[PDB]
């Protein structure tokens, strides 16, 4: 099934050769995690990487760079805490924005910060770019 | 913000793990970013396609915390069946409440049947389009309440029959009426009641420095406040009125009686005390009474009536006095009368009236200014000191002086003076001159002349006392004829008329 | 049953007639026969099948009856729509419920956007097949609030959005706080308040034969019911605590003061009122005093003293009676003392003691049984009547007979007699002889003797008394020489102790 | 459309030749009415006739006989009072016994009663033969 995606530089699921191409299935869930990096256990990274999640386009992901008021899905802010976000590839959700799947679309988890407190608010390539750090999903048709 | 919460499922930050019946293809729990731009965790279905629906949500073991009536606030969407792919028909827009009291935290499955329905709470609106940047408040809020609860917690289930829907929040809680403090008596946190028609009852205790005068007593209404006040607890002796706790008196005041009124600033004559005083000290030369109040002020100690009038008979002596000159703010006043025998002889040191001195109008503590003493031995030399007594006298140091006056027993009484004389005459005034009498029997001390008009009728008689062999007349019409007659006044006796001297002005 | 109906369309027999948009192919009008066996008219509307539905319904104009918060009871049924032919999809399962509020009664049309929605209402449960025989109570019962309404009266509407419904019946109504009788106060009939948080402040007045000590209020809550009562209605005085009105005491009860406690029956000796007195009146000769309480009996007038024992002195006279034989019933005893000098002279007609006679103790109204007057003229023959006095007495008429003796002033008391003798000598009495003295100095009235041990510690005196010469011992061991003492006594005086007889049993 | 069927001798439409047949379309409203006759007004009869109608199976109907605890439609109790009962040709209905309309099937609608007040619980025809009281319904296919 799919696994939980770790958004830090510890992941190299990353640095990896296709790009972290996730294909989830109609009904399938989905968590992304900022763990506690703090004190400091498996899956965390050297030190807390200041991160914001966006779920874009695919077009614009492959820019590495977020739209406007972009559809923000996580937001590590706190390095004493670890973080998750789920999705349900669903018709319901929490989310009151309506935004919406299209199916034989791409679209990209992407984080455009450089990973810092100060870098945070970046809505243009950063770590994106750097690490290489965003997800393609390719959902079921 | 008046209500305690036993469950938030806004307030899981890992994951709720409530079970669900199936536990895959039905209700599913996902995350959120909510109204607050904060990640929580949510449970939705959405299996409008397929018939006969029966999804069942429980939430896990909540402890009730000995409330009996507790709310359900549940927050959910519906999506509209119509905008999903291939759904034409008419949707499903409601779901059911249940619960379950039990003692047990772990149930281990859901047991439909032993599930009551709350209620089957309706979507007031649906939506088609997901909100994706801030969050529009188009949320269901339904509130409902289960109750009297018997046992230690309970659990809610929910149950969908095939709506499109998402519970966003659950929160349980109960209400409460807050710690409030009026009347000047402290009230604590009382819950709820388990039916709206019943009321409870709230007694607290009162404050530390305060004394209850009447029972005080509070109704706990089902809204969360309090209906009406019964019974207000009084500040005690030497505290005020304050917003919370009962103030004492500051450094000059004082409050002997519990008193709704605040505290009164020390009486004229009184040493200020230390802060919270029940009653202001008096200082040195000045004492207050037990049976006197106190919001009287200290009393000055009473004066001796400086004039003293006697009259003496062959056993028996009359005396007579004027009021006192300093009063020292007392109407009850007394005088007591110390026979003495300090008369007979020449030094000063005597022998007490150790023998049965009989007075009767009263024995010591007289009323009234008149007194006399009978049963007194003849041709001995006597003595009396008429001492002043007030109320506060006897907790006041003694009265440094008392007008005295010293008699002689079978001596007589003064004769009348053989003549008198006129030495000015004058349109305003008339000179009067006059020797003592020719048999003293004792020791002058007084001339009481009297005056009255002739040719017309009897006006009330001019006293005039002087000790000195002369005086002058004052304020008198010109014409008028009078008449003059000198007294002369001893502590033996009274005198006798002198000669009538008829002085045209 | 506490709550006023401003609408029931179960009341309806011929048609309700409300307007309906559309008014064909939506809401409709039908008869049914209901749960009472009663044919009721009713509104439905089963056009699931149709897309867009927006079916309005829309009631007469409803007066509030000045009632600011309204209750809607409406009782409907939802067919399942997958029990209709072709009909496939999920099903709409509820309805939305609004209000206008309007001065107008006539408003012609359905206004949809003035409309404001109370609340989407939703069917807890749906049916499949229509009921036959008896009906079975499943029907939906859904109850809302609306207020504080501001204009004369209101419509209700009802929105359908495609569901297969049957309103079974609409009832409006407003609560009420029924007209009730409690702490002996009566409370009229009130309306809710607009708000739950709000309460109403009852005060109603009390009772025509009852007096207002404590000022009665009560607290109308938004059930329709009072919450805490304060304030009793004591019951007026010659009146009892009663289920309604406060009763009065029948012939032969009182109640002199408002209390709780129930009519007291008459004192003895006294006379029944009429039916609700204040104090049961006293009958011929009782009569009852002004500063004595109504619960104390009627008084009977005091008796004199039987016994007088009187001693003279060469000018004064000393005098002591008993307690009285017959109180009356009251504590306050006190003996008034009667000059009347008929003691001289052998006429039975006499002058009154014009003189000032003088009585150290008391001049009248004496509480000791032990009084003694003085300055009595020697010589002259005096007679004094102790009268006894009660504090009715007063208000008593006076009483019959006074007890009184005569005595002598220079005649000296009684002497002593010159020989007793011994009669009869046995081991259980002995007898004793003995002549009057040899100067009476009065008429002799009694002889006292006394009795004493000897060879042993001297024990109480024996006291008999006899006014016979002649008396006889009671009650003496063998072998006890016994001394006796006789003593004459007169009015006049008292006597000396006789010769001392020794004589052994 | 469909008229309001007068239930007294008054009608007359009863001793027409077919014998009251009406055709209702599905969606149609009907009602059936017992007119005051105290206060005699129009459509009312001579005097106040007592009857209850039932809707019959049409076989029964045929026969003038109504089935032991009938589907009772209407009781004319009241001579001081209007009476009407209204059905609608439809699903729902505040009838709580779950009768349906079979189409293509004849029902009658009856009264077994010989119109007296003595005569009402009568449950086999009375005024139905005497004076031909019944209307038969046949329901749109």
């Amino acid at each position: 099934s799919l696994e939980p995606v770790y958004w830090n530089s510890a992941n190299k699921r990353f640095q990896a050769e296709g790009g972290y191409v996730l294909y989830p299935q109609i009904g399938d869930r989905l968590d992304l995690l900022c763990p506690r990096a703090r004190p400091p256990g498996p899956h965390s990274s050297p030190s807390y990487e200041f991160y914001k999640l966006y779920l874009v386009e695919g077009a614009q992901g492959r820019r590495c760079e977020a739209p406007p008021a972009p559809n923000l899905l996580l937001t590590c802010d706190r390095p004493d805490l670890d973080l998750r976000f789920t999705i349900k590839f669903q018709e319901y959700s929490p989310n009151l924005w309506g935004h919406e799947f299209r199916s034989h679309h791409d679209y990209y988890i992407i984080a455009t910060s450089d990973g810092t407190r100060e870098g945070l608010e970046s809505l243009q390539g950063g770590v994106c770019l750097t690490r290489g750090m965003k997800v393609l999903l390719r959902v079921g048709q | 913000t008046n209500e305690v919460t036993l469950l938030d499922s806004r307030s899981v930050q890992g994951e709720l793990g409530w079970i669900a019946s199936p536990l895959e293809g039905g209700w599913e729990e996902v995350s959120i970013m909510d109204e607050k731009n904060t990640p929580i965790r949510t449970y939705q279905v959405c299996n409008v396609m397929e018939p006969s629906q029966n999804n069942w949500l429980r939430t896990d073991w909540i402890t009730r915390e000995g409330a009996q009536r507790v709310y359900i606030e549940i927050k959910f969407t519906l999506r509209d069946c119509n905008s999903l792919p291939g759904v034409m028909g008419t949707c499903k827009e409601t779901f059911n409440l249940y619960y379950y009291e039990s003692d047990n935290d772990k149930e281990r499955f859901i047991r439909e049947n032993q599930f009551v329905k709350i209620d089957t709470i309706a979507a007031d609106e649906s939506f088609t389009q997901v909100d994706i940047g801030d969050r529009i408040m188009k949320l269901n809020t339904e509130i409902r309440d289960v109750g009297p609860l018997s046992k230690k917690g309970f659990y809610l289930a929910f149950q969908d029959v095939g709506a499109c829907i998402a519970l966003v929040s659950v929160r349980v809680f109960y209400k409460k009426c807050p710690l409030t403090v009026r009347n000047l008596a402290q009230f604590p946190d009382t819950i709820t009641g388990a039916d709206t028609s019943s009321l409870v009852e709230v007694r607290g205790s009162c404050v530390n420095n305060s004394e209850e005068k009447d029972v005080p007593k509070m109704y706990c209404g089902a809204d969360g406040e309090w209906l009406v006040p019964i019974g207000n607890c009084l500040c005690n002796a030497g505290h005020e009125e304050r917003s919370g706790e009962c103030q004492a008196c500051k450094i000059g005041y004082y409050k002997a009686l519990s008193t709704d009124a605040t505290c009164a600033k020390c009486p004229p004559h009184s040493y200020s005390v230390w802060e919270g005083a029940t009653s202001c000290t008096c200082d040195r030369g000045f004492f207050r009474a037990d049976n006197d109040a106190a919001s009287m002020p200290c009393t000055r100690p009473p004066s001796a009536p400086l004039n003293l009038i006697s009259n003496v008979n062959e056993t028996s002596v009359n005396l007579e006095w004027s009021s006192p000159q300093n009063t020292g703010g007392r109407q009850d006043i007394s005088y007591n009368v110390v026979c003495k025998k300090c008369g007979a002889g020449d030094p000063s040191k005597c022998r007490p009236c150790g023998s049965g001195v009989h007075y009767t109008p009263q024995q010591n503590g007289l009323k009234t200014t008149k007194v006399s003493i009978t049963d007194l031995l003849a041709h001995t030399n006597y003595t009396f000191e008429i001492w002043a007594v007030n109320g506060v006298s006897k907790y006041n140091p003694n009265p440094d002086q008392s007008v005295s006056v010293t008699v002689t027993t079978n001596q007589a009484a003064p004769s009348s003076i053989a003549l008198v004389q006129a030495k000015e005459v004058t349109r305003y005034s008339v000179a009067l001159a006059w020797l003592e009498p020719d048999r003293p029997n004792g020791v002058i001390l007084e001339y009481e002349v009297k005056y009255y008009e002739k040719d017309q009728n009897e006006r009330s008689y001019r006293i005039v006392r002087t000790a000195a062999r002369n005086t002058d007349i004052k304020g008198l019409n010109p014409l008028t004829s009078y008449v003059f007659h000198v007294r002369a006044r001893t502590a033996a006796g009274y005198g006798d008329f002198s000669e009538p001297l008829e002085v045209t002005t």
